[PDB]
C-alpha cells in the first residue's frame, strides 16, 4: 500500500530552523514528481513546494522563496523540507503529496480535500 | 431469408442519413470548457452571456450566427483529474480567474493553469483566460493595502511592458498591478507550449458584454491556426 | 483519541500482512513455470465499425455474442450488428458526455451514464418499434463511470462520489449503497453468480462487495496509482485491475493478496481497460500507448499485440463465446477481431 | 517547323485552285522538348504514388485529401494529354516520311479523331486550372469559415473543375466546329473564338492569385501575433506550386526564353505538388512511420 | 475523523477474520481451470474459416 511518513515538526522559535522528512513507501520513489503542502489553522490547504523525479525542476510557493530547500534522496526513498528562519504565519500541518501517476508533467489536485497519495502531516508550530 | 437482409440494408441506410444531419450540426458547433474557483465570477459570465444534483450545466449562445456550447462542471468532487479527460477535444478552454484575490488564491490559481497546461490530454487545447474582477483589483492597489510583494516578491522589481496598453484614466500603479499578474500566467505558458497550443489572456470585468466576442474572436484564431498548420502554412 | 485510533488501525494492518505473508508459500509463477507457454498470439481486424464523431469511451457486448452497443462523446450510443456492420439503433442522448454504457442481459435494454450522474435506461423492444427513455436513475453526487445490469430490473452503478449503488429499476431507486472507496471507483465487474461484484478506486485499491448484504466482503492492495479497470477471471474466484502505474494485477479472493503482476520495462503508459477470453488464459489489456497487449495471464508474458488504433485505447471486450474481441479508441472506431 | 510547311503546301494548293478555276535551332527544339517530356514524366510517376498513397492510408481521407486527388488526377490527365500530342506527331512523321504520304496527313487533318484529341486536350488544360481553382476556393473557405458544411460542397467542388470547364470547352470546339473545322481547330482566324476559352482560364488564375495574396496576409497576421522572414518565404514557397500563381507572371529570343521557363516549371509543377502535399507532408510521414513500426511488430 | 476512524477500524477487523487458503491452491485452482477450457478458447486456439460468423 502507499505510505508516506511525515516527521520532524515540532515547537520552534520565531526565526529558528527545522527539517521535516517524509518517508515513502508501497511505490517506486523515484518516478514521481513529490510536493510539500500546508494547511495552515483555520483556512484550506495550500502547495508550498514541489521537485521532479531526479531534483532538476524545483518551485516554491511565493512566500518561502528564499526560505525553504526541498530536496530529495532516491536512494533512502525519502523527501527533506529544510525550514530556515520560520515566521508565525508558517505554523500549519505540513503534509508530503505524491502526484497521482508516474513521470507525468502535471500534477492534479495533491492539493485536494482527500487526496488519497498524501501523508497524515507535521505539526510546525511557530 | 434474404429479405431480412434487405431490410438490415434499409434501416442502416436511414440510420446513416440520421447520422449524416447529425454529423452536420455537430461539427458546426464549437465545444467550450468553463473553468473557475467559486471566488471568481465565470457564474456572472454565464448569467451574462445567457441574457444576451446535475453533474453539468451547459450555455448555448450564437455569436455571427456561429453556435456555442459552454460547459460548466458543477456537483462533482474536487478531484478533476479524471473527470477533465472528457474534454481533450474542446475547441478551448476558458479559464476564469479573481486578478485581485489576494488580500490569495492567485497562487492556487496559477498552479491550476499549470495542471490544465501540461496535461498529457490538454496539449493540443488553447486556453482562453480571463481576467476577472479588475473592478475590485483597481481599487485594492489605490487603497494602499495591497502589497502584492508580500505574496510574489519578484513584483517589486516588475516593471510595466512596453507593449502594455492601458485603459484611458487608468492609474500608472493599477497598469502594473494588473500586468504583472497577466505576465505569471503567461510565463507558464510560453514554457512548454511549443506552439501546439496558445493562451488568450483578456482582462474582463463582472458584466461585460463583449464577453462573447471576445471568445468568438479567440476561436477564430484558433481555428485558423488549426487550419493553417494541416497545409504547413504554420 | 484519533492518534490511539491509528495505531490501532495500523496494528490491523501489520496483522493482516503478517498473515497474507504466511499464507503466501509460493508464487504463481514458480508453479506455472512447468507450463506451456501460448507462443504468439496472432490477431486480425475481422471488421471496422464506423459512424462515431467523437471518442468513444464504452461498449458492452451482447450476450447473443452478435450485437454490441457503443458509447461516444457525441451524444450517441450505438447498436451493431458485429457480423455484417449494420447499425440496428442509433440512440440520442441528452447529455454528450457518456462515460460508460451496459447492454441488459435479456436484450431488452441499454443503460449509458456519465457526467451528468444520472443513469439512463432505455427499452429497446418497445411495442412501437422506437427507442425511449425508459427511465432515470439520479442520486448519485458524482459522474457516473461503471454500470452493470444485474437483470431487468436492477443495475449497479459506480460513481465518482466514492460509491457504489444498487438501484431496483422499477422504483428508481437506491436498493443498496456500497461505501468504503476514498477515491473516485472508475470501474466494476460483476461476479458470474451476481452474488458479489469487485470495484476498483482512485485511492489504488480494490473492494470485493456482496450485493445482498450491501457490504465491503473484502479489500485488496498493491497498486501505486488509479486502477482504471478491473474484471472477473471466469471461475469467479480471481480478478485482475489495470492502473495508471502502467501495470495489470491478478488478485485471488481466497488468497487475499496479490497473485501475478503484468508489466514490462517498455511500457510507460497507463491501462485504460481489462478483458480475459474465454478459458481466462489470456489477459487483454488496453492501453495509452494506443495498443492493445495480449498477456499470457498464468506466465506474466506478452503473448500478443493488437495495433491499428490511431488513438488511445479506451474500450475492450470480449464476447461470451469467446470468438471475437472489440477494442473502442479515442479515433472514433470499434474494431472486431479475431 | 514542320506546321509552317504544310500550310505553305496548302496555300500553294489554293493557288492553285485559283488558278485552275478562278484565272481563265533544332537542337534548341530537341532540348527543350526532352526537358518537358522528362518534367512530365517525373510529375506522371511521382503523381500516381501519392495518388495511390492517398487512396491506401486510410488514416489521412478527408475533403481536402479528395480535393487533392482530385487534383493530382487532373494533373495526370494534362500529362497524358501532352505525352499523346508529342507521341501522335512523332508517329505522323514517323509512318508518312515521303512527300506521297502527305496526302494521308491530309485525311488525318480532316479526320474527327484529330478534333477530338485536341478538344480532350483543351479540356485537360482546362480542368487542371479549375481544379487549382477549386484547391484554393476550399482553402479560402477553410480560413473564412463562415457557414461550414460537410459535404453538400463537396458536390459542388467536384462539379467545378470537371463540369466547369465543360461549360466553355465544347461550346468552343463546337462552334469552331460549325465556322471553321481547319487545322485540326489549331489555326485561329477570330481572336474572339480563341477568346471563349482562353478567359475562362484568366478567371481561375486571377481568383486563385487573390486568393494567394489573402491567405500570406493572414499567415503574415499570424506570425504577427506570436525567423520570421525565413517562416513566412517557406509558405509562400510552399504555397506557390499547390495554387498554380506562377501562371500570373507570364498569364496577361525573350520570347524563347519565356517559353522555355514556362514550359519546364509547369511541368514539374506536378512533382513539386506532389512532393510537397503527399511525400513531405508531416501527416503522411507519421502514417508512414507508424504502418512500418506495426509492420516490424507483425 | 474519530467516528471514521472507528468504522475504518472495524472494518479493519472484519476483514481480517476471515479464512484464507494457500496461494498454491489458489494458483492450482487458475491452472486446473485453464486447463480445462482451452479447447474451448476460440481467440486461445482459433477456429477453422469455416464456423467463424467474422470470416
Amino acid at each position: 500500500q502507499v505510505q508516506l511518513q511525515e516527521s520532524g515538526g515540532g515547537l520552534v522559535q520565531p526565526g529558528g530552523s527545522l527539517r521535516l522528512s517524509c518517508a515513502a513507501s508501497g511505490f517506486t520513489f523515484s518516478n514521481y514528481k513529490m510536493n510539500w503542502v500546508r494547511q495552515a489553522p483555520g483556512k484550506g490547504l495550500e502547495w508550498v513546494s514541489d521537485i521532479s523525479q531526479s531534483g532538476a525542476s524545483i518551485s516554491y510557493t511565493g512566500s518561502v522563496k528564499g526560505r525553504f530547500t526541498i530536496s530529495r534522496d532516491n536512494a533512502k526513498n525519502t523527501l527533506y523540507l529544510q525550514m530556515n528562519s520560520l515566521k508565525p504565519e508558517d505554523t500549519a500541518v505540513y503534509y508530503c503529496a505524491r502526484c497521482p501517476a508516474p513521470f507525468t508533467r502535471d500534477c492534479f489536485d495533491v492539493t485536494s480535500t482527500t487526496y488519497a497519495y498524501r501523508g497524515q502531516g507535521t505539526q510546525v508550530t511557530v | 431469408q434474404r429479405n431480412e437482409e434487405k431490410a438490415q440494408r434499409e434501416a442502416n441506410k436511414k440510420i446513416e442519413k440520421q447520422l449524416q444531419k447529425d454529423k452536420q450540426v455537430y461539427r458546426a458547433t464549437h465545444r467550450l470548457l468553463l473553468l473557475g474557483a467559486g471566488e471568481s465570477g465565470k457564474n456572472t459570465i454565464v448569467k451574462q452571456m445567457r441574457i444576451l444534483t446535475s453533474g453539468i450545466f451547459e450555455t448555448k449562445f450564437q455569436v455571427d450566427k456561429v453556435n456555442f456550447h459552454m460547459f460548466d462542471v458543477g456537483a462533482q468532487r474536487d478531484e478533476r483529474r479524471k473527470w477533465i479527460q472528457c474534454f481533450n477535444d474542446v475547441t478551448a478552454i476558458i479559464f476564469v480567474v479573481a486578478s485581485s484575490s489576494y488580500n490569495n488564491r492567485l497562487q492556487a490559481a496559477l498552479k491550476l493553469f499549470d495542471s490544465i497546461w501540461n496535461n498529457k490530454w490538454l496539449r493540443d487545447t488553447s486556453v482562453i483566460l480571463f481576467l476577472n474582477k479588475q473592478d475590485l483589483l483597481a481599487e485594492k492597489v489605490l487603497a494602499g493595502k495591497s502589497k502584492i510583494e508580500d505574496y510574489f516578491p519578484e513584483f517589486a522589481r516588475y516593471t510595466t511592458p512596453e507593449d502594455a496598453t492601458p485603459e484611458p484614466g487608468e492609474d500608472p500603479r493599477v497598469t502594473r498591478a494588473k500586468y504583472f499578474i497577466r505576465d505569471e500566467f503567461l510565463r507558464i505558458s510560453t514554457a512548454s507550449g511549443d506552439g501546439r497550443h496558445y493562451c488568450y489572456p483578456h482582462f474582463t470585468c463582472a458584466v461585460d458584454t463583449e464577453n462573447i466576442r471576445r471568445v468568438f474572436n479567440d476561436c477564430r484564431d484558433i481555428i485558423q491556426r488549426m487550419h493553417l498548420r494541416q497545409y504547413e502554412l504554420l | 483519541e484519533l492518534d490511539q485510533l491509528r495505531q490501532e488501525a495500523e496494528q490491523l494492518k501489520n496483522q493482516i500482512r503478517d498473515a497474507r505473508k504466511a499464507c503466501a508459500d509460493a508464487t504463481l509463477s514458480q508453479i506455472t513455470n512447468n507450463i506451456d507457454p501460448v507462443g504468439r498470439i496472432q490477431m486480425r481486424t475481422r471488421r471496422t465499425l464506423r459512424g462515431h464523431l467523437a471518442k468513444i469511451y464504452a461498449m458492452h457486448w451482447g450476450t447473443d455474442s452478435r450485437l454490441l452497443v457503443s458509447a461516444s462523446q457525441d451524444g450517441k450510443l450505438i447498436i451493431w450488428d458485429s457480423y455484417t456492420t449494420n447499425k440496428v439503433h442509433a440512440i440520442p442522448l441528452r447529455s454528450s458526455w457518456v462515460m460508460t454504457c451496459a447492454y441488459a442481459p435479456s436484450g431488452n435494454y441499454v443503460a449509458c451514464g456519465g457526467l451528468d450522474n444520472i443513469c439512463s435506461i432505455y427499452n429497446l423492444k418497445t411495442r412501437e418499434g422506437n427507442v425511449r427513455v425508459s427511465r432515470e436513475l439520479a442520486g448519485h453526487t458524482g459522474y457516473l463511470s461503471c454500470c452493470r445490469f444485474l437483470d431487468d430490473n436492477q443495475i449497479v452503478t459506480s460513481s465518482g462520489d466514492t460509491t457504489c449503488a444498487l438501484w431496483d429499476i422499477e422504483t428508481g431507486q437506491q436498493t443498496t449503497t456500497f461505501t468504503g472507496h476514498t477515491g473516485d471507483v472508475m470501474s466494476l465487474s460483476l461476479a458470474p453468480d451476481t452474488r458479489l461484484f469487485v470495484s476498483g478506486a482512485c485511492d489504488a485499491s480494490a473492494k470485493l462487495w456482496d450485493v445482498r448484504e450491501g457490504m465491503c466482503r473484502q479489500t485488496f492492495t498493491g497498486h501505486e496509482s488509479d486502477i482504471n479497470a478491473i474484471c472477473f477471471f471466469p471461475n469467479g474466484n480471481a480478478f485482475a485491475t489495470g492502473s495508471d502505474d502502467a501495470t495489470c494485477r491478478l488478485f485471488d479472493l481466497r488468497a487475499d493478496q496479490e497473485l501475478m503482476t503484468y508489466s514490462h520495462d517498455n511500457i510507460i503508459c497507463g491501462i485504460t481497460s481489462v478483458s480475459f477470453s474465454k478459458s481466462g488464459r489470456l489477459l487483454l489489456a488496453g492501453y495509452d500507448d494506443f495498443n492493445c497487449n495480449v498477456w499470457d495471464a498464468l506466465k506474466a508474458d506478452r503473448a500478443g499485440v493488437l495495433a491499428g488504433h490511431d488513438n488511445r485505447v479506451s474500450c475492450l471486450g470480449v464476447t461470451d463465446d469467446g470468438m471475437a474481441v472489440a477494442t473502442g479508441s479515442w479515433d472514433s472506431f470499434l474494431k472486431i477481431w479475431n | 517547323s514542320l506546321w509552317e510547311t504544310v500550310q505553305k503546301w496548302r496555300e500553294y494548293r489554293r493557288q492553285c485552285q485559283r488558278s485552275l478555276t478562278e484565272d481563265p535551332p533544332e537542337e534548341q527544339l530537341l532540348f527543350l522538348y526532352i526537358i518537358y517530356t522528362v518534367g512530365y514524366a517525373l510529375s506522371f510517376s511521382a503523381l500516381v504514388i501519392a495518388s495511390a498513397i492517398l487512396l491506401g492510408f486510410r488514416h489521412l481521407h478527408c475533403t481536402r485529401n479528395y480535393i487533392h486527388l482530385n487534383l493530382f488526377a487532373s494533373f495526370i490527365l494534362r500529362a497524358l494529354s501532352v505525352f499523346i500530342k508529342d507521341a501522335a506527331l512523332k508517329w505522323m512523321y514517323s509512318t508518312a516520311a515521303q512527300q506521297h504520304q502527305w496526302d494521308g496527313l491530309l485525311s488525318y487533318q480532316d479526320s474527327l479523331s484529330c478534333r477530338l484529341v485536341f478538344l480532350l486536350m483543351q479540356y485537360c488544360v482546362a480542368a487542371n486550372y479549375y481544379w487549382l481553382l477549386v484547391e484554393g476556393v476550399y482553402l479560402y473557405t477553410l480560413l473564412a469559415f463562415s457557414v461550414f458544411s460537410e459535404q453538400w460542397i463537396f458536390r459542388l467542388y467536384v462539379s467545378i473543375g470537371w463540369g466547369v470547364p465543360l461549360l466553355f470547352v465544347v461550346p468552343w470546339g463546337i462552334v469552331k466546329y460549325l465556322y471553321e473545322d481547319e487545322g485540326c481547330w489549331t489555326r485561329n482566324s477570330n481572336m474572339n473564338y480563341w477568346l471563349i476559352i482562353r478567359l475562362p482560364i484568366l478567371f481561375a488564375i486571377g481568383v486563385n492569385f487573390l486568393i494567394f495574396v489573402r491567405v500570406i496576409c493572414i499567415v503574415v497576421s499570424k506570425l504577427k501575433a506570436n525567423d520570421i522572414k525565413c517562416r513566412l518565404a517557406k509558405s509562400t514557397l510552399t504555397l506557390i506550386p499547390l495554387l498554380g500563381t506562377h501562371e500570373v507572371i507570364f498569364a496577361f529570343t525573350l520570347r524563347f526564353i519565356k517559353l522555355f521557363t514556362e514550359l519546364s516549371f509547369t511541368s514539374f509543377q506536378g512533382l513539386m505538388v506532389a512532393i510537397l502535399y503527399c511525400f513531405v507532408n508531416n501527416e503522411v510521414q507519421l502514417e508512414f512511420r507508424k504502418s512500418w513500426e506495426r509492420w516490424r511488430l507483425e | 475523523s474519530i467516528a471514521q476512524a472507528r468504522k475504518l477500524v472495524e472494518q479493519l477487523k472484519m476483514e481480517a477474520n476471515i479464512d484464507r487458503i494457500k496461494v498454491s491452491k489458489a494458483a492450482a485452482d487458475l491452472m486446473a481451470y485453464c486447463e480445462a477450457h482451452a479447447k474451448e478458447d476460440p481467440l486461445l486456439t482459433p477456429v477453422p474459416a469455416s464456423e467463424n460468423p467474422f470470416r
